[PDB]
């Protein structure tokens, strides 16, 4: 899930 | 928990300093608007703002304290409310218009070019006017925007019984303390402080309403293939469920 | 503007006095549930409640000062929020259940009976749990319900300013109740915020419930009363 | 002649 990824970066 | 130990003045500084930039649209004045091209400009803009919103959320005291699952849920719940409260803030000094970006300032007649949008434009305009009459201050705005982030998804933390998210509520209480501090320091009487705190928080119910209507409108545009949405926007939309 | 003259205590007594009756479902305990059948009970109930809500609204101080037009508008905007906050309140004492009526107390599983409803049931239960957590008081509840009536369409003038004057009085009343209850000033402001933030969630539930009721109306799962169709149509 | 109109006038 894209949001999940962006929250880590 | 760092957030909990912040002073009012420190709370305000973090929020003010975490503010995202004002972005530009890709508006091209060589061309007339269509339903499709207007939706395109607006969703292209929203999509770019989301990346900045995620970074901003990470800087709201207490937000980084939650699981990724919890952060994801909050932003999924609040993202459109947050774009909207930002839009109505930018628009305050432009009575009758919505400043989506510095190169994209639209009046309600322009909003008519998209089917079903003008009704939401009218609510947004009215909210901007309400902020203008209340003389909303930037320090107060940043507090409301954080309250939206932390609050909007909080009573959908179902275990399916409500989980006790005292951490979030502890943080929300600190932002209440901060709003009150700002009003006192602004010279308001004790009665005026609680009255204004109430007027500001009741507006959040209206922003929730506008978000729900805009999410329905956006879903409609997708289901009519009016505009291709980014994968991020598709996922954020899909988080809400519409039929 | 008599509402403006009321004292905190008189505001509370007025609202308590104005409370609608708790109505019964027609439900027969021996007979099992269907989807058309469940929606039939819920909507029959809502429709009878609506008639009493109108009488109640008229006893909310300041409401009768408004034009008939504005009164119609406030009730069209708020009616489902008001039914839901009543529901949540009645259920505070039944963890995990919704007391739609004394003879119709539904578990969340009984909400799976109606397509798409379980998700709204979950939100209603979560609100009930939150009220229980806060130990919401009856006096606070009636102030919140009046705030919903007057706030939910004030952004949809001398009229506007009157409504906001009245809203400020109900705010004064909540704070009065909390100070009378012994809360510190800091605690009063915090609780007031917690309570008003819950109205945001009730607005959210109303929105979802309104689109769910419309989906049932179309699918023809249930025949709705003229009044309900009218209250439903104002949202489109 | 909304029903709600009639109800408000009548109570
Ligand atoms: C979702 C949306 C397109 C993006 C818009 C936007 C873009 C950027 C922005 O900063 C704020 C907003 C706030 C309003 C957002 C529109 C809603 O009114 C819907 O009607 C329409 O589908
Ligand atoms: C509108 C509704 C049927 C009537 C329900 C009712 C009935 C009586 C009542 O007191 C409160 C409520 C609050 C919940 C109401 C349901 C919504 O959640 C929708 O999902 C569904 O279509
Ligand atoms: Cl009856």
């Amino acid at each position: 899930k894209i949001l999940h990824r962006l929250l880590q970066d | 928990s760092l957030a909990l130990s912040l002073t009012a003045d420190q709370m305000v500084s973090a929020l003010l300093d975490a503010e995202p930039p004002i972005l530009y649209s890709e508006y091209d004045p060589t061309r007339p608007f269509s339903e499709a091209s207007m939706m395109g400009l607006l969703t292209n803009l929203a999509d770019r703002e989301l990346v900045h919103m995620i970074n901003w959320a990470k800087r709201v005291p207490g937000f980084v304290d939650l699981t990724l699952h919890d952060q994801v849920h909050l932003l999924e719940c609040a993202w459109l409310e947050i774009l909207m409260i930002g839009l109505v803030w930018r628009s305050m000094e432009h009575p009758g218009k919505l400043l989506f970006a510095p190169n994209l300032l639209l009046d309600r007649n322009q909003g008519k070019c998209v089917e079903g949008m003008v009704e939401i434009f009218d609510m947004l305009l009215a909210t901007s006017s309400r902020f203008r009459m209340m003389n909303l201050q930037g320090e107060e705005f940043v507090c409301l925007k954080s309250i939206i982030l932390l609050n909007s998804g909080v009573y959908t933390f179902l275990s399916k019984s409500l989980e006790e998210k005292d951490h979030i509520h502890r943080v929300l209480d600190k932002i209440t303390d901060t709003l009150i501090h700002l009003m006192a320091k602004a010279g308001l009487t004790l009665q005026q402080q609680h009255q204004r705190l109430a007027q500001l928080l009741l507006i959040l119910s209206h922003i929730r309403h506008m978000s729900n209507k805009g999410m329905e409108h956006l879903y409609s545009m997708k289901c009519k293939n009016v505009v291709p949405l980014s994968d991020l926007l598709l996922e954020m939309l899909d988080a809400h469920r519409l039929h």
